[PDB]
């Protein structure tokens, strides 16, 4: 009765070929942030005891699946190894000073882990309007938590947006400079960080994720040709 | 059986000085990365400074820049924090922290939900 | 008083774990060696079998 | 008072340490200076099963030593016939993040679990010939790590909320809950008689549990970091543990302490999977440096290497009659050795 | 009748020196140096599981076509003494050289859809590859034979004729293909200077048959240096393909080590 067995194997192989063709052209992203951030808003901002939540969207006829972590504990050193083959990690930060040091430390620890040294990170510095109002009002002083803001000056090649006070520009680019210094401290050249500024009510995030994924795959293709 | 025990601390006037010394038992001391943590009334768990395997890499939080010094004593299995010129906002309980794995440069050790290899702590009180 | 309950449970468990009969280590070593020697003729990965009776060849 | 409780805990711990140090008279290495070394052990790949699309995390053998199940991070569970490399079943899952699998001792059911905090039980032989989902078990508050069957109507699970549980299938309700660890629970193993089982749980500690009652019998310490894999010795009177500190150890349940350490000065990577052989003479272990090691369990000296993989080795298993050894790794292939 | 008759539209080339002996020796030494590397390439691209992909497909077919064409060139070019026995060799040579050039073109088209259209596509395109690789050569040979079938064989050698312009039924398309490959090449290098070396750019000079244009500008004497470059570089195409895509590639060399260390 070997003939029936071989027939069953061939049918299963046909099914697996269809499944592989579907699977090979879907991108997978992982979302990370803190409780006081606004990643839920971003999840509700994107349109086409559960342990994990999944959302799906489609941009320019390409399908993205995104994943968020629900009912889990706060120790992350074991289920973070399940995401070593994803396309990108999306990190959301509350840039309204204080818990910025915790965000810096978490980003630094993500950056240096062995199973995540080839994975790129897309950085969102959320909470912009709150930062603007806080710094403009002047009740709280940034110089208390970070002494190095007592000498920083805006680089001469800056390109500020119109209708904006220089003080808020100094603040925001200082905060970005800290993260980029931690990023380029290793200086290896195998993975890259992308910083952006976002607010609570915006409608241009899918395009940013799209473009950075395109750049990621372009680099990966150029490395195949030994042509970089 | 990982064990860490702290010593030093107590009461000290503003602008004072003390030395916090911590001893370890139950593992090789050199392969690891070590950290400092403190907790103030009505707060969570904080972070201060870190030192690597050899003592050639140091890192501080901004609030204790120019104040406190960290030292690794390999032969005597000890970690040291020299602390000087204080403010009343240093009143806290103080723990050491060991990284979970050897031969690495990453940490996941601030968790409230009972991180395993963490000390019991000592009390530092500043008043006048 | 969560800490009090946790300490009480820890002390109760330690007390229940300090009154269990134990034997010597060399006895355990002898038992393991005897077991290893007993079933040595039926271990193909350590004692290879002929090719005729091998299901995989 | 807290101080009195802590002092009592310290005194009990010191009494335990004294009574434990009052039992080490002979070492395993001194009583075993007249054992013939097994010599070099060379193993050759006989089969290579292909068909998965991403990394594999688990596999279980059948009771007849012919059929096996495999689980991958692409949402699929395949049932293979190893003799002929045929495919007997392919099953798609509702979730892609799978971490465990189990195969029923009677050959009628399979189970799976992962990051959805849910255990799914699938029926194999139905009147229509189709595989359908028979049960879903829910109630855990953290990701599942391992699961094993006792019979057609009971199951045992271990989760990342520091707990283990015994489940009744027909009613669909929890029957018993085992608590007492401190960190995530990583692996559990079942005894040959299925009345006691052991668990390793990511705080350098291991415990033994009784099923019909629900209490902890004894605990063991000694590792420096997390614990990753665990399994029983054939006679049910020992077990072996691997850790993320690059060391393996052997524990016993009657002398109630440590016996033998397997380590080296070059090995600086942890241990992923562990399983014994039929006689208890070979200890097989997977490492994060792409290859598997075969250890003489009584001499603590290496005896063989298997070096055919191109990524991390995750799962490893031995047959019920002793014939073949099956390994699966993060490169989407699976190999049979004999 | 050395090697440059393939690319030779000016029929009045007549020499007055000892050049012919050197050119013939270079051709014979070059081709036999190939046909040994191409076999290794075909075996490597066929018998190895870890390299299966579209690029490997195109490489394997290019090697097969080159092997057949060069073998037929060596066996049956100097057989002008049987009027109906190499008027069939010309057709085979035509068809297989055209196949080689079509696969060279598919190399550049493949280079397009990995840097410009970065993402994957819905459906596999293997069948269209096999249908454009072996379809256009067959169609061109059939149409050419329909228009004229008696021009398959000359007096000096039996390749395409020259009194009538039948030769442009091979020079025509081939040149066109080159005129597109260079385009694609530039695009690749453009990304190098806009999004982020010598070894890779030289390695792409062999799959893309860019050196084949040297033997088009070879008309009178005091131009003989061009035929020399053609004969030296093109007859050694197999050697360059082998060196660049079978020795300096980490993947292929690791696979060799794995299959040999067992």
């Amino acid at each position: 009765e070997d003939k029936a067995a071989v027939e069953r194997s061939k049918m299963i192989e046909k099914q697996l070929q269809k499944d592989k063709q579907v699977y090979r052209r879907t991108l997978r992203l992982l979302l990370l942030g803190a409780d006081n951030s606004g990643k839920s808003t971003i999840v509700k901002q994107m349109r086409i005891t559960s342990g994990i939540f999944e959302t799906k969207f489609q941009v320019d006829k390409v399908n993205f699946h995104m994943f968020d972590v629900g009912a889990q504990r706060d120790e992350r050193r074991k289920w973070i190894q399940c995401f070593n083959d994803v396309t990108a990690i999306i990190f959301v930060v509350d840039s309204s000073d204080n818990r910025l040091q915790e965000a810096l430390n978490d980003f630094k620890s993500i950056w240096n882990n062995r199973w995540l040294r080839t994975i790129s990170v897309i950085l969102f510095l959320n909470k912009q309007d709150l930062l603007a109002e806080k710094v403009l009002a002047g009740k709280s002083k940034i110089e208390d938590y970070f002494p190095e803001f007592a000498r920083y000056t805006t680089p001469e090649d800056a390109t500020p947006e119109p209708g904006e006070d220089p003080r808020v520009t100094r603040a925001k680019y200082f905060i970005r400079k800290e993260f980029v210094d931690i990023s380029t401290a290793s200086g290896d050249g195998r993975h890259i960080c992308y910083p952006h500024f976002t607010c609570s009510v915006d409608t241009e995030n899918a395009r940013r994720i799209f473009n950075d994924c395109k750049d990621i795959i372009l680099q990966m293709n150029l490395r195949e040709y030994n042509l970089v | 059986q990982v064990q860490l025990q702290e010593s030093g601390g107590g009461l000290v006037q503003p602008g004072g000085s003390l030395r916090l010394s911590c001893a370890a038992s139950g593992f090789t001391f050199s392969n690891y990365k070590m950290n400092w943590v403190r907790q103030a009334p009505g707060k969570g768990l904080e972070w201060v400074s870190d030192i690597s395997q050899s003592g050639a890499s140091i890192s501080y939080t901004g609030s204790v820049k120019g104040r406190f010094t960290i030292s690794r004593d390999n032969a005597k299995n000890t970690l040291y924090l020299q602390m000087n010129s204080l403010k009343p906002e240093d009143t806290a309980v103080y723990y050491c922290a060991r990284c979970p794995a050897p031969f690495t440069r990453d940490c996941f050790d601030v968790t409230s939900t009972t991180y395993a290899y963490r000390g019991q702590g000592t009390q530092v009180t500043v008043s006048s | 008083t969560a800490s009090i309950a946790q300490a009480r449970k820890l002390v109760e468990q330690l007390k229940m774990e300090a009154n269990i009969d134990r034997i010597k280590v060399s006895k355990a070593a002898a038992d393991l060696m005897a077991y290893c020697e007993a079933h040595a003729k039926e271990d193909p990965l350590l004692t290879p079998v002929p090719a005729s009776e091998n299901p995989f060849r | 008072e807290l101080d009195q409780l802590r002092q009592e805990a310290e005194q009990l711990k010191n009494q335990i340490r004294d009574a434990r140090k009052a039992c080490a008279d002979a070492t395993l290495s001194q009583i075993t200076n007249n054992i013939d070394p097994v010599g070099r052990i060379q193993m050759r790949t006989r089969r290579t099963l292909r068909g998965h699309l991403a990394k594999i995390y688990a596999m279980h053998w059948g009771t007849d030593s012919r059929l096996l199940v495999s689980a991958s991070q692409d949402g699929k569970l395949i049932i293979w016939d190893s003799y002929t490399t045929n495919k007997v079943h392919a099953i798609p899952l509702r979730s892609s993040w799978v971490m465990t699998c189990a195969y029923a001792p009677s050959g009628n059911y399979v189970a799976c679990g992962g990051l959805d905090n849910i255990c799914s039980i699938y029926n194999l032989k139905t009147r229509e010939g189709n595989v359908r989902v028979s049960r879903e078990l829910a109630g855990h508050t953290g990701y599942l790590s391992c699961c094993r069957f006792l019979d057609d109507n009971q199951i045992v699970t271990s989760s990342g909320d520091t707990t283990c549980a015994l489940w009744d299938i027909e009613t669909g309700q929890q029957t018993t809950t085992f608590t007492g660890h401190t960190g995530d629970v990583m692996s559990l193993s079942l005894a040959p008689d299925t009345r006691l089982f052991v668990s390793g749980a990511c705080d350098a500690s291991a415990k033994l549990w009784d099923v019909r009652e629900g209490m902890c019998r004894q605990t063991f310490t000694g590792h420096e970091s997390d614990i990753n894999a665990i399994c029983f010795f054939p006679n049910g009177n020992a077990f072996a543990t691997g850790s993320d500190d690059a060391t393996c150890r052997l524990f016993d349940l009657r002398a109630d302490q440590e016996l033998m350490t397997y380590s080296h000065d070059n090995i600086i990577c942890g241990i992923t999977s562990v399983s014994f052989s039929k006689s208890g003479r070979l200890l097989l272990a997977g490492y994060d440096d792409f290859n598997c090691n075969v250890w003489d369990a009584l001499k603590a000296d290496r005896a063989g290497v298997l070096a055919g993989h191109d990524n991390r080795v995750s799962c490893l298993g031995v047959t019920d009659d002793g014939m073949a050894v099956a390994t699966g790794s993060w490169d989407s292939f699976l190999k049979i050795w004999n | 009748t050395n090697f440059a008759v393939l690319m030779a539209h000016v029929e009045v080339k007549h020499s007055d020196a000892v050049h012919d002996l050197l050119l013939d020796v270079i051709t014979w030494v070059g081709i036999l140096l190939s046909l040994v590397c191409l076999l290794i390439c075909i075996f490597t691209f066929c018998f190895f599981r870890g390299l299966q992909s579209d690029r490997n497909t195109i490489h394997k077919n290019l090697c097969i076509s080159l092997f057949v064409a060069e073998l037929l060139f060596l066996i049956g070019i100097n057989r002008t003494d049987q009027p109906i026995a190499c008027a069939v060799f010309a057709a085979l040579l035509h068809f297989f050289f055209l196949a080689a050039f079509t696969w060279m073109f598919l190399e550049g088209v493949q280079l397009y859809i990995m840097l410009v259209e970065v993402f994957e596509s819905e459906h596999s395109r293997r069948k269209y590859f096999y249908l454009v690789g072996y379809g256009m050569p067959a169609l061109i040979v059939a149409v050419s034979a329909a228009v004229d079938y008696r021009s398959y064989g000359t007096d000096k050698v039996c390749w395409l004729r020259l009194d009538t312009y039948f030769i442009w039924s091979f020079i025509g398309p081939a040149t066109l293909i080159i005129m597109l490959n260079v385009i694609f090449l530039g695009i690749a290098l453009y990304k190098m200077f806009h999004h982020t070396w010598v070894i890779g750019a030289i390695a792409l000079l062999c799959l893309l048959g860019l050196t084949w244009a040297f033997g088009l500008m070879y008309i009178n004497e005091s131009t003989v240096i061009m035929a020399y470059l053609f004969t030296i570089f093109n007859s050694l195409q197999g050697m360059f393909i082998f060196i660049f895509h079978c020795v300096l590639q980490k993947k292929v060399r690791k696979e060799y080590g794995k299959c040999l260390r067992t």
